[PDB]
């Protein structure tokens, strides 16, 4: 109801639009399991996205052949790296800092770009682009980027 | 009081945060906040009245917490939104890329999307891992404070952000907003909580 109006304000998504919304967010929370298992190991994650006309769909991505799902309504997207490869580079950074990193944000696994991403402070890249290397992960799934202000409890 | 998502309270009459979701362990009424706002026993009082005092919390490595309240206190499954508020009625975690909304006492309503999960956060403090990353903006006092699904979907609790210098990331673009929370269900999981829902 008065929830309506922030939707529309923040996110432009107008009231005709609520409901292809609404049934988009149902189908990624329920298909969610479902679309893991059928990409077993090639999984590379799942989420929503927008289209540039203004509806909604859910993506999910793999590693390898696939083309398409089991479960209509699923953009299938190919890409190089799978979750698990991603995952593994994000655990060497966790543990490269487990060990201090001035100018680095925060990192994590990011499936929409098939990445792992490295924020860091507005020129600070160079700080990022260490810690990637201290960590000696793959800086070929590693996307630096450059974030404003600076990271901190509220 | 009228324990209310959303509404700001303070701790050992000294900082600010915001209370998160209205819960119960038991017969034990109480409420989920970030555990940066205070350590244990510190002293939580709304509007000048003490309600309670912090039972636990974890921070750094997580940013969580709850405080046990008086038998006096009455817990509302609402989150306050402006002058509205809205109705929470699980804590069903939503998938990246959905419509997030969050309230604190500092910034009001804002919504955004889900845009990364299990984000691992360099805080000055130590590092805090599991985070969900959104981009709907936030401010400092705003911490502790409630992100909720347009359909009253509890997610989690506000840890911190990408601040600017007048406090908030407000001011810059959305796809360039960093503001986390701490996931709701681990919460409750851990210290054996149940949500009021309504």
């Amino acid at each position: 109801p008065q929830l309506k109006f922030a939707m529309q304000r923040d996110l432009g998504i107008f009231p005709t639009q609520l409901p292809q919304y609404l049934q988009t967010e149902k189908l990624a929370r329920t298909q969610a399991a479902a679309i893991e298992r059928e990409f077993g190991a090639q999984f590379a994650g799942s989420w929503i996205e927008r289209n540039e006309d203004g509806s909604f769909k859910l993506v999910a991505a793999t590693s390898g052949a696939r083309k398409s799902s089991t479960l209509g309504g699923v953009e299938v997207r190919n890409v190089r790296y799978s979750l698990k490869q991603l995952q593994s580079a994000m655990e060497q950074l966790d543990a490269g800092a487990n060990a201090p990193l001035d100018g680095v944000q925060s990192w994590y696994v990011d499936p929409r770009s098939n990445a792992v991403v490295v924020k860091v402070d507005d020129g600070a890249t160079d700080a990022g682009v260490d810690f990637v290397a201290l960590s000696g992960a793959d800086s070929a799934q590693v996307r630096i980027e450059s974030s404003p202000g600076k990271l901190q409890t509220t | 009081a009228n324990i209310v998502g959303g509404i700001e309270y303070s701790i050992n009459n000294a900082s600010l945060c915001s209370v998160g979701f209205s819960v119960t362990r038991g017969a034990t009424k109480g409420f989920v906040t970030a555990g940066h706002c205070g350590t244990v026993n510190a002293t939580a009082r709304i509007g000048g009245a003490v309600v309670g005092t912090f039972a636990a919390r974890v921070f750094p490595g997580n940013d969580r917490a709850w405080v046990s309240l008086t038998s006096a206190q009455t817990l509302l499954p609402r989150v306050a939104n402006g002058s509205s508020f809205v109705t929470v009625r699980g804590s069903t975690e939503a998938a990246v890329g959905a419509a997030v909304c969050r309230s604190g006492r500092t910034t009001g309503y804002q919504c955004g999307t889900i845009t990364a999960k299990n984000v691992t956060a360099n805080y000055a403090e130590g590092a805090v891992r599991g985070l969900t990353q959104g981009n709907a903006c936030m401010g400092r006092g705003d911490s502790g404070g409630s992100w909720i699904t347009s359909a009253g979907q509890a997610q989690g609790v506000a840890s911190g952000g990408n601040v600017q210098s007048n406090g908030n990331n407000c001011g810059i673009p959305a796809s360039q907003r960093s503001s986390l929370f701490e996931r709701l269900q681990p919460i409750l999981s851990q210290y054996g909580l149940s949500l009021v829902t309504g």
